[PDB]
């Protein structure tokens, strides 16, 4: 659609064919968009929820939880989106093209279509998580205001993480190094 | 013990971390532990998952990169099949990241090992016989995907594929999903029929096991009467079946269950 479908030759540079091409991409996207986003984000928010809470059990400053919670589920969804959408999109993009050299043209412009299924599956992921992190975000607000100098959480289970060793395990608070791991990627 | 802590530390932070992945993978068979240590440890699961998700753009067609991620896969395979960490791993929706790997059709030795290692995880996930695993797997396109593997590619990956299926069929919930419809029934039967004609090996013992399982369902028991591969009814496989008692007792019963 926008930005001329650059760069390419043929289908991009021929106006009559340019129209039916843009119509093929849009129909391709709208077809799998609903199917992909629901499933991908569904795995993203769940798999991050269980991971983050386990690792962050001793962590305070929900802003520091939110920061590492958001970027984890966002990037993980965007990665599961592109990977999921790539194959069926193209196969559909060609299938809807012949009905109404191809691979060379579409592989240049498949970037846009992918970016939408990413952006969409990301935002619904950041949403569904925030609603499911509410109880975990709230239970730390009470423990922040009501009891300050006290140790943190141990909400349900950390039986084997009660072990001693160096920062492969739960501490106090999460050290700057441990918080750096989930701070990047 | 304390050559492990340093490697795990490296895996999370320390620069090499492929060597550590290699080392820890080699020592994964001892102490009957470290499965819990891998899960309970901070940053490990996030890191192990990061190794996997870095292979996604590479799925367009490789090399040692495929060996690196394969080492992270056996690590996850170690986490799986461990009673403490199994249901935690399962309920954490981690294994669902291994399906795009399994979707790869490439027959290169690399992608052959990729799928093979990844198959080991799911195979280990069903190894301990837990019903919640089955009901989780049937949520997904796994069973049709295994069927793709069973007919083609490598005898090794096939042996893993037929095993995973046999486990699902063994469960009452799995035997319901398969053999629910003719579309799903004839999807599995034809492949099993193909492998028998296209055929010591374990592939035969598992195939017989699957038929004997499908012999339970009466609606399946009827259709199998006609749809049974004649090779099994014949004596063709007898010679190789003399060495396996269990395979013989299952095949004999399958024939006994067949007809009336």
């Amino acid at each position: 659609p926008f930005n001329n479908l650059l760069g390419s030759t043929i289908f991009v540079t021929h106006p009559d064919l340019k129209r039916v091409f843009q119509m093929a991409l849009a129909k391709s996207v709208r077809e799998i968009l609903l199917e992909v986003v629901e499933k991908s984000s569904g795995i993203a928010v769940v798999t991050t929820t269980k991971i983050i809470l386990k690792d962050f059990a001793t962590e305070v400053d929900e802003s520091k939880l939110k920061t590492a919670a958001i970027i984890m589920v966002r990037h993980l969804a965007q990665s599961l989106a592109r990977a999921t959408s790539i194959e069926p999109l193209k196969e559909g993009i060609r299938s809807t093209m012949q009905s109404l050299e191809l691979d060379t043209a579409i592989n240049e412009n498949i970037g846009i279509a992918l970016v939408l299924i990413e952006k969409a599956s990301m935002d619904k992921s950041t949403q569904d998580l925030a609603d499911q992190l509410m109880q975990a975000i709230a239970i730390r607000r009470y423990h922040k205001e009501r009891r300050a100098d006290q140790p943190f959480i141990t909400q349900n289970t950390n039986p084997y993480s009660l072990s001693l060793p160096e920062p492969l395990g739960l501490k106090g608070v999460t050290p700057q190094q441990f918080r750096v791991y989930e701070e990047f990627g | 013990d304390p050559n492990v802590y340093h490697w795990i530390c490296q895996l999370t932070y320390g620069p090499q971390k492929e060597q550590a992945l290699l080392e820890l993978g080699r020592k994964r068979e001892q102490f009957d532990d470290l499965a819990v240590v891998l899960w309970s440890s901070f940053g490990v699961m996030t890191s192990l998952l990061n190794e996997i998700i870095s292979v996604y753009p590479m799925l367009q067609p490789s090399n040692n990169l495929s060996n690196r991620v394969c080492n992270a896969l056996v690590l996850l395979q170690c986490v799986a099949s461990h009673p403490e960490t199994k249901h935690l791993f399962l309920q954490a929706h981690i294994p669902l990241f291994l399906f795009p790997f399994l979707n790869t059709t490439s027959r290169q030795r690399t992608f052959e090992y990729l799928r093979l290692t990844s198959l080991g995880v799911i195979g280990a996930l069903v190894k301990n016989d837990s019903q919640d695993v089955i009901t989780f797997l049937l949520r997904t396109d796994i069973v049709p995907l295994c069927l793709r593997i069973m007919e083609s590619s490598s005898e090794l990956s096939k042996t893993v594929a037929i095993f995973i299926l046999q486990k699902i069929l063994l469960d009452d919930v799995g035997l319901q999903y398969i053999c629910a419809t003719l579309e799903r029934f004839y999807a599995v039967t034809n492949v099993l029929k193909d492998m028998v004609e296209h055929l010591p090996g374990r592939l035969l013992k598992h195939i017989i096991r699957c038929y004997l399982r499908l012999s339970d369902d009466l609606e399946a028991r009827r259709l199998l009467k006609i749809v049974l591969p004649a090779k099994l009814r014949d004596n063709t496989f007898t010679e190789v079946l003399r060495d396996d008692v269990g395979s013989k007792r299952c095949l004999a019963q399958l024939l006994l269950t067949l007809n009336e």
